[PDB]
């Protein structure tokens, strides 16, 4: 999913919508099974450098293949 | 058979550590190269400063990663050393153990956190006729006195339950005071009658306590009195003739059943006007002398009133590496990790500051060892005196005399191989000599504070005493049995913590400055090992990182206000080594996480509270060191320089949002580098300065104030 | 005043369980033997001639004041080598 936005973002970004179905289908499943998944390792939440470890994921994906 | 085993990381988890961190000194040294290459970036006053300050922090990464290569582990068994020590023929071969507690005034420390001490240290799971306990009182009180008489009375009760027990922890306010199941594993058919007896004792002992520290509240006019009849020797906490007495000792109070307990010495010093008296180090040197002149013992153990033993093998512990005689023939001490307790889940002062013992001392024990923290060390006694390792080349009455003291008594007990009374002498001459071998000008001539015992001049005695002992040869070691071992209190309010913050960076800066330090001491006669120098270099020059910290705090502000523009735009060059400089972080980060075992969490913590620390306590003490230093606090002022990076950072970074969007708001991207970069530096001190004071937990609803005014603002500009 | 009592009670006899398990932790190497003097009839977890006996049934053991209390039956399965048996249904 999140190399499809890169792509996505790259692509003419005007033919969406169907990348909003195919999001929305990932996300249906992700959210699914990643509480009882990832909440097994990790006190409470790793937020603290998950979000950050995620965020930079996707700005260097972003940029990497941007170029 | 060896006593203890020493092995490496598990070669599993090291080479890829090791290759870590070598691949990110190329990548950083090509990010380098790179950005020295570019000399424009519309401001030659802000590239100026950037690259400088930048070069600043690899070199800090440099002298704090280099020292954590090479993690050694270390396990160790108390059964065998029971088995060839002790011996069912008997007598035990165990060495003998001294402990120091130190105090300096019963009010602004409850004594009964310091009774709770001393009665844990009476109940280690060693022989009785080996370990000795020392308290000292540098502000000779009344109510501390008392306290041990009462102390001493009821060990005789808690002392035998303990030990037919075999409960842990031993210190009867942390061991009631628990809420795991006391019947776990307890076998004794008598263990619940015994218990039920013993709590309703300690808490009429506990009582007593109070009643004695209340009672002493109000001081007469005339002074205090013994219940003998006679005056208090000192009334006056400036001026009070050195004190020694001798509690629950060999000849006196026996245990209840009829056994011997150990000894317990109360030693106070001696204090008269016009003479300048050490706060710490002074109190553990002349606990040293008395230690030698009573009881001679050839490892000597230091506490501090708020931490008490957990572990009740402690003491075999640390023996059995000391006492083993290959391994521990070059060692000076042994040091224990400290553990806090009553200490929330979240630990949000970072306040247990596992990091440090988790990581770097555990690393940093793979050269010779670990550094003096303070507490929860097992110094060898002859280390102490300054005479250098055994098996070594190099290391009269008159270098005698000018090197310990007058004392002949003090001079002739160091002669001892192992330790104890030479020509067993009545007790009141060797009480007389510890009386007199602590006078208040005993240590005039002498070589005590200079090069021997505790060492004098910095705040931060700890880190110089044990840095001379190594510059010798001397090894160290780290201990981390499965249980604590060693426990103590944390501070609780930021006030304290902010406060231990800055105490421990302006004894560092007082150390750089002084003779002793490393960078032009030590180099003569070798015996220190060329990549721990290093960690001491980095233990010693920590502080300065900060104030290019407080500079690259500075520059998101100051770029993003006018300039908007720190570096030139990527040549399609640079985004792989920003891309590898990103991502070389995280993987350190994680190998380190993986071998050392410590949480991701407590490492942001910990690089969160570094950043806040270097900003706030860092800049104020080195330039109290730098003004100190030139001439030879306040929680509301310490909390100055961070708030203004705070507010600068987020009214510059919004403020960047208007003026961009009030522009093109087409050339973007650079304001989100900026910004980002903006971000960086305010979710570093964001959480703290505003979750370390906050007004109770987040949630305030006053967030919208800002997106208002700079909507409102913005409204001004749009 | 009778809880209190029973709650001591009832530590001294989970204190006497827990020196009960931990003393069974190191097997002898001849065997279990019973207070009587007697071994105990299984040795072997694989090998043990079924047991049945009967604990503070109606014929035995009689409550403080007098009355009686639910029979106990503690029924020991007969393994031998060479046949399987169900962990549950048998
Ligand atoms: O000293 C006497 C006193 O010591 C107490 O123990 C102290 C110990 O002495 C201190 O050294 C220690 O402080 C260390 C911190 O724990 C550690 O996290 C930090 O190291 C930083 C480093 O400064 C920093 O440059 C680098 O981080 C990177 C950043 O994350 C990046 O954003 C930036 O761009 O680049 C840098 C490097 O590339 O590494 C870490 C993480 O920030 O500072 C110290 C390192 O030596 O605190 C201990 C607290 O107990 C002892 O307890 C007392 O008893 C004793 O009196
Ligand atoms: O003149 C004095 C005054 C205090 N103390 C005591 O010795 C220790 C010195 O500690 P202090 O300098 O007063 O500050 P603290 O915050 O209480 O202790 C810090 O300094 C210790 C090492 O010196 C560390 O073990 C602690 O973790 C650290 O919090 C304490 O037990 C004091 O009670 C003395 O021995 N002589
Ligand atoms: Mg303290």
């Amino acid at each position: 999913v999140v190399a499809g936005f890169s792509d996505a973002l790259n692509k003419g970004y005007e033919a969406w919508g169907p990348l909003f179905g195919k999001v929305f289908f990932a996300f249906w499943v992700i959210l699914h099974l990643y509480p009882f998944l990832k909440g097994l390792m990790g006190r409470q939440n790793r937020t603290p450098t998950i979000v950050v470890l995620w965020s930079v994921l996707l700005t260097s994906v972003f940029s990497l293949v941007w170029v | 058979e060896p006593l203890s085993i020493v092995y490496p990381i598990p070669r599993n988890k090291l080479t890829p550590y090791r290759a870590v961190i070598i691949m990110r000194l190329i990548i950083l040294g090509l990010f380098f190269h790179y950005r020295i290459t570019n000399p424009v970036d519309s401001a030659f006053g802000l590239w100026l400063t950037s690259v400088i300050c930048e070069i600043w922090f690899a070199f800090s990464w440099v002298l704090d990663q280099f020292p954590k290569w090479k993690p050694v582990n270390r396990e160790t068994f108390i059964e065998r050393l029971s088995a060839r020590y002790e011996r069912e023929g008997e007598p035990s071969q165990l060495a003998a153990v001294d402990f120091f507690v130190s105090t300096v005034d019963p009010l602004k420390e409850p004594p009964l956190i310091t009774a709770n001490t001393v009665l844990s240290i009476l109940a280690v799971d060693y022989p009785v006729d080996k370990v000795s306990c020392y308290v000292s009182d540098d502000g000779a009180a009344m109510l501390t006195f008392e306290s041990l008489v009462e102390t001493a009375e009821f060990a005789r009760k808690w002392v035998p339950f303990c030990k037919k027990f075999s409960i842990e922890p031993r210190a009867p306010e942390f061991y009631f005071s628990q809420k795991i199941d006391y019947l776990k594993d307890k076998v004794q058919p008598s263990f619940v009658k015994e218990r039920r007896a013993m709590k309703r004792d300690y808490e009429e002992y506990k009582v007593r306590v109070n009643a004695l520290v209340a009672k002493a509240q109000k001081t007469p006019d005339e002074g205090w009195t013994m219940q003998d009849g006679t005056p208090w020797p000192g009334n006056n906490t400036r001026d009070h003739p050195g004190m020694i007495q001798v509690f629950l000792g060999n000849t006196g109070a026996r245990d209840i059943e009829g056994n011997e307990l150990p000894r317990l010495v109360y030693v106070s010093r001696e204090k008269r006007p016009g003479y300048q008296h050490h706060k710490k180090a002074g109190a553990e040197n002349a606990l040293v002398r008395v230690s030698a002149v009573l009881t001679n013992a050839p490892y000597i153990l230091n506490l501090d009133c708020d931490h008490y033993v957990n572990n009740s093998k402690a003491v075999r512990e640390a023996m059995c590496i000391l006492m083993d005689p290959q391994v521990g023939r070059d060692v000076c001490y042994v040091q224990f990790p400290q553990r806090f307790d009553g200490i929330d889940r979240s630990d949000r002062y970072a306040n247990r500051n596992i990091v440090f013992f988790d990581v770097n001392m555990k690393g940093l024990d793979g050269i010779q060892g670990p550094m003096y923290v303070g507490t929860g060390c097992v110094f060898n006694r002859q280390a102490l005196y300054g005479y250098g390792p055994p098996s070594m080349p190099r290391l009269s009455q008159l270098s005698f005399e000018k090197t310990f003291g007058l004392s002949p008594v003090f001079i002739e007990s160091t002669l001892m191989e192992n330790g104890g009374v030479p020509e067993s002498a009545n007790s009141s001459t060797l009480i007389k000599e510890a009386i007199h071998v602590i006078g208040c000008g005993f240590e005039e001539k002498t070589e005590w504070g200079k090069e021997i015992g505790w060492i004098y001049g910095s705040v931060t005695e700890d880190i110089l005493s044990g840095f001379k002992m190594h510059c010798r040869g001397w090894r160290s070691i780290y201990c981390m049995p499965v249980r604590p071992a060693f426990k103590g209190s944390a501070p609780i309010n930021l006030s304290d913590r902010l406060h231990q913050v800055l105490r421990w960076a302006l004894g560092s800066v007082e150390i750089f400055f002084s003779r002793h330090c490393p960078f032009w001491y030590g180099y003569g006669g070798g015996r220190l090992k060329w990549l721990q120098r290093l960690a001491y270099i980095n233990t010693i020059v920590y502080p300065f990182t900060s104030l290019p910290l407080i500079a690259y705090c500075t520059i998101p502000a100051v770029c993003l206000l006018t300039g908007k523009f720190i570096i030139p735009t990527l040549s399609n060059l640079a985004s792989m080594l920003f891309l590898g400089l990103f991502i070389s972080i995280i993987v350190t980060a994680v190998l380190e996480l993986r071998w050392s075992g410590v949480s991701i969490e407590d490492l942001w913590r910990n690089e969160q509270f570094w950043v806040i620390g270097g900003v706030s306590a860092h800049l104020f003490a080195v330039f109290q060191g730098f003004l100190k230093m030139l001439a030879g606090v306040k929680w509301t002022t310490l909390l100055i320089p961070p708030t203004t990076l705070l507010i600068i950072n987020i009214v510059g970074v919004v403020a960047g949002f208007s003026d961009a969007l009030n522009k093109g708001y087409e050339a973007w991207g650079p304001l989100f580098g900026k910004v980002f970069f903006a971000f960086w530096v305010i979710l570093h001190l964001y959480p703290f300065l505003k979750g370390l004071m906050g007004r109770q937990n987040r949630t305030p609803t006053i967030v919208v104030l800002w997106s208002v005014l700079l909507t409102s603002v913005f409204s001004l500009v749009w």
